[PDB]
RNA sequence: UGUCGUCGCAAUGGUAAUUCAACUUAGUACGAGAGGAACCGUUGAUUCAGAUCAUUGGUAUUUGCGGCUGCCUGACAAGGCAAUGCCGCGGAGCUAUCAUCUGCCGGAUAACGGCUGAACGCCUCUAAGCCAGAAUCCGUGCCAGAAAGCGACGAUU
RNA sequence: GCCAAGCGCGACGUUGCUUCGGCUCUUCCUAUCAUACCGAAGCAGAAUUCGGUAAGCGU
RNA sequence: GGAAGUCGGCAAAAUGGGAAUUCCCACUGUCCCUAUCUACUAUCUA
């Protein structure tokens, strides 16, 4: 991770499934944990874009699914307000696959991507397509 | 060539883009990386402290070459008026409404030759043509359509996967009329657009990059003497 | 700054207000107020629309076009060089063409209230 | 990391106030006061 | 005390079974508890396949496996290669184990005694794979605007980018406009194909059609009827 | 306390903020190399606390507007209806870490490190004395205000 | 058992093998997991280990 | 978001469905995490 990040509004909570957007092969993505939850009683971790959370591929290759390993979430359905005020939805709740060094598994991958998650994550940038 | 680095990311390319006619570098983080280009190309080519989009990834955000710049229609008014003070008249500045954003990322161009995304739109590719001024082609890098991150291209040298076979390789550089080399950067990292930058007389790399892959980048580009 | 202008109404959108909504195809739709962007959500045609500005265009109630003082404005993506003397002739023209077309605003109503 | 309370905090607190920080806030009364 | 299916472990079965081949085997893979149940489902799901893999190489015709399942979606799948590989399947749950799990005990009498283990059976991404369903009810997109109801599986198969555009000339030819609607994000007109001329010239196609057609997406049941009712008429019009 | 009111005083009682990782200091100190600090400064985020409704979402008895179904006036229209018939939007209010703001300073110490210095002609952080020093302690600040604590002021049936 | 300052015991030493059971909740204790500060160690740095003050604040 | 609630899909919404008590799919304020409205109750008066 490079630089802070701004908080922004939670809608991925774990028990979540969410469209994989790599081009991995892999399909669906299940929450299982969240990095960086605090203590917080009776409270289920969610997660929102730019978060890095433990991802198991529910859908897609046999070889990569079993892997409860990090998946940053590159887009959200939630309504989340950005620091200049206005406010974003995506249609789609959908994360990438990567690595805890910060490197996508995938080569490439589809959809729109979150500004917030692109510059929180270089890598995510780099190998982004379209950053909206 | 040198070794720079972004707070503590090796990837100055996604936090700074380069040119053959000016140097683009992030705003509002560490001046020591702002530092490093101008002790560099201050004397040479104007340096501009800016920012796309409010982002800090205007090196993968924005493509261009020494004689235009390509920016996003997410630029914002502000920024865009801030990019034509600081850059020099001979330096036309286009805005792109392009459905792929990450310009940058999706086209690897230098002065004369560019290639870009397959799936660049049509009306793109034109303006393109017009402010770059270079021959577009509408191929693929190492099978990979993000040509702009996986291919690092300059004048008189250029980087791509080395996954990539002779043939293409050897297709490549035919087609892109420069010397071209299948190689890695940053220890391993395969994203060479993303990891390097170069212009036509100095290259840059990032903190973490091998020696032996430095001295690689300084053969093929030739910039030594 | 820029006051942007909603997807169905195609009035004016501020900082702050309404909703900012993105395609996969990376296309932007900016709503004024959550009545327009509801109206997105059900997928209602803003010229079928009774209020839409699309509507009252493509309707004969609103004017195809005023090139009031030859120039009114334009999304233009080349930047251009600073002059103070040139910032101030567009705000002087700026509100000589917003008279002009208030002019023309009433004259159209006129004829089709005739 | 430390509290609000931590005695070297409240040591570099006055280090800051013993500059031009305070004094840049007393003129600034000034400017005001003399209206 | 060693790996269940290791190569070492795999060379002292074998010493000690000598001219013996084996006729019955048990199994009882149990992955630990505490992460997803589709995780642990599948941990030991492919624990069993992955040691059915050594049951063949060892098994005498007519053998007999006892393996402990979890059921899943995959379950179907291992039963499937359970009837490939073995006679008769005797999937069943005995009486002390646990009925609020999901421990199933499937018993693959009657080896099949194949020439050789199947490269398909033991890679187990082809057996694993997962199979394709009918074409998913896109006519019910195309009705209903409205119906959020979550559609998560994945994008379009490997599909970069989403903004798929379907050929005027191949849109009113094709006889599958519900499918077309429901899939494609717009009906492309270009202007290069001669067809697509033809369609912008004709009388029936309208403005409200071809903005229609630009942005299929923002469009209701009723704006997404006159565009099928007017692919008809152009349709007729052609014979 | 003449009476009423205004403006205050403050005995005492309660108290509140917590933690993290990012920038710079750095790839420096240090290290054969592998690696790799910290202080000052800075930005965010958790948990919690106190508020707030500009924006966003939610809410619908605004029974506010429009649409639909059915019912009643012979007809047209006109209306009115239907335990709040059904649907869409919906101000205002309420509300949401589903939205946003704010969250303070002095000394005194413990462990410990010392200064001078006897006892004990030397020595000694200790005996008499004196510094440095913990998220600690007591204050400040914040909340209440003694309904048998009080002050100044205004006017006077 | 051997010693054994001493007052027949004999200390420290030394030899000999060997129904209950758990959710929430309120506070409180420190016999402290973390946070703050110190001490020691072949403690280079970094990450630690051990030992003190400490229940403010979490767990 | 979708059973993460609780010993548990109890009640609701879905229509509940499919396959062998379990699994898959769908669904929902059960839950995160509550918020709003209505009538009655509750309150005071004779």
């Amino acid at each position: 991770a490079s630089g802070t990040k701004y908080r922004m509004t939670l809608g991925l909570p774990v028990q979540a499934i969410m469209n994989c957007a790599d081009n991995s092969g892999a399909k669906n993505l299940y929450i299982v944990s969240v990095f960086g939850t605090g203590a917080r009683l009776n409270r289920l971790p969610a997660a929102s874009c730019g978060d890095m959370v433990l991802a198991t591929v529910k859908k897609g290759k046999p070889d990569l699914r079993k892997k409860i390993m990090p998946a940053i979430v590159v887009r959200q359905r939630k309504a989340w307000r950005r620091k200049d005020g206005v406010y974003l939805y995506f249609e789609d709740n959908a994360g990438v696959i990567v690595n805890p060094k910060g490197e996508m598994k995938g080569s490439a991958i589809t959809g729109p991507v979150a500004k917030e998650c692109a510059d929180l994550w270089p890598r995510i940038a780099s190998n982004a397509g379209t950053v909206v | 060539a040198l070794r720079a680095q972004f707070e503590n990311s090796n990837e100055i390319g996604v936090f700074s883009n380069l040119t053959n006619s000016y140097a683009l570098v992030a705003l509002g983080g560490s001046e020591n990386f702002y530092s490093v280009f101008e002790a560099e190309l201050g004397d040479v080519v104007p340096v501009v402290h800016t920012t796309i989009g409010g982002t800090r990834i205007i090196g993968r955000l924005t493509c261009g070459n020494r004689k235009g710049l390509l920016v996003p229609s997410s630029t914002t008014d502000n920024e865009l008026q801030h990019l034509r003070n600081s850059l020099p008249d001979p330096v036309k500045i286009q805005r792109v409404d392009e459905r792929l954003s990450a310009l940058g990322n999706i086209v690897a161009c230098n002065d004369y030759v560019a290639l870009v995304h397959p799936d660049i739109e049509r009306e793109t590719e034109e303006i393109i043509a017009d402010v770059l001024d270079v021959e577009v082609f509408r191929q693929t890098v190492a099978g990979n359509v993000l040509t702009g991150s996986y291919c690092a291209l300059s004048n008189q040298g250029a980087l791509v996967h080395p996954r990539t076979s002779i043939q293409e390789q050897d297709e490549l550089s035919s087609l892109l009329q420069v010397p071209l080399v299948a190689g890695t950067i940053n220890r391993g990292s395969d994203v060479i657009g993303a990891g390097l930058v170069v212009n036509d007389w100095c290259a840059f790399a990032g903190l973490d990059t091998t020696a032996t892959e430095l001295a690689v980048c300084e053969s093929i580009f030739k910039l030594q003497d | 700054m820029r006051v942007h202008t909603c997807y169905f109404c195609s009035g004016p959108v501020y900082p702050g207000h309404g909703i900012m909504f993105v395609r996969n195809d990376s296309k932007v739709f900016r709503f004024c107020r959550s009545k327009c962007h509801k109206n997105f959500k059900m997928k209602r045609n803003p010229r079928k629309v009774a209020w839409t500005k699309a509507y009252r265009k493509a309707h004969g109630k609103e004017m195809v076009y005023d090139t009031a003082l030859a120039v009114t404005a334009a999304r233009r993506n080349v930047p251009v060089r600073y002059d103070r003397n040139v910032i101030a002739t567009t705000l002087n023209a700026m509100k000589r063409v917003s008279q002009v077309h208030a002019k023309r605003e009433r004259l159209f109503y006129k004829k089709r209230l005739a | 990391t430390s509290g609000p309370r931590d005695n070297n905090r409240n040591k570099w607190a006055k280090k800051h106030l013993k500059k031009g920080k305070r004094a840049k806030n007393s003129n600034f009364s000034k400017f005001l006061k003399k209206k | 005390v060693e790996d269940i299916t290791s190569d070492k472990c795999r060379s002292q079965l074998r010493g000690y079974l000598k001219t013996w081949k084996a006729d019955v085997v048990l199994h009882d893979g149990a992955p630990n508890v505490g992460s997803a149940w589709l995780q642990d489902a599948y941990g030991q799901a492919q624990l069993v396949l992955m040691s059915m893999k050594l049951a063949c190489e060892f098994l005498v015709a007519g053998g007999t496996f006892v393996t402990k399942v979890f059921r899943s979606r995959d379950y179907n799948n291992l039963l499937w290669v359970f009837k490939q590989l073995f006679n008769k399947v005797e999937a069943t749950k005995p009486p002390s184990s646990r009925n609020v799990s999901a421990e199933i005990f499937v018993v693959c009498r009657g080896y099949k005694a194949p020439k050789k283990l199947d490269p398909r059976f033991t890679d187990p991404r082809t057996v694993f794979e997962e199979v394709q369903e009918p074409v998913t009810n896109v006519d019910a997109k195309v009705f209903h605007p409205e119906k959020r109801k979550r559609s998560r599986e994945g994008y379009a198969d490997d599909d970069y980018t989403l903004h798929k555009t379907v050929l005027a000339s191949e849109f009113v030819t094709a006889n599958d406009p519900i499918q077309i609607l429901g899939t494609s994000a717009e009906i492309v007109f270009p202007k290069d194909d001669e067809e697509c001329q033809r369609l912008y010239n004709l009388d029936v196609t309208t403005e409200e059609i071809l903005l229609c057609c630009s942005d299929l997406q923002v469009l209701g049941k009723k704006e997404f009827r006159d565009i099928l009712r007017w692919r008809l008429k152009i349709r007729d019009e052609m014979g």
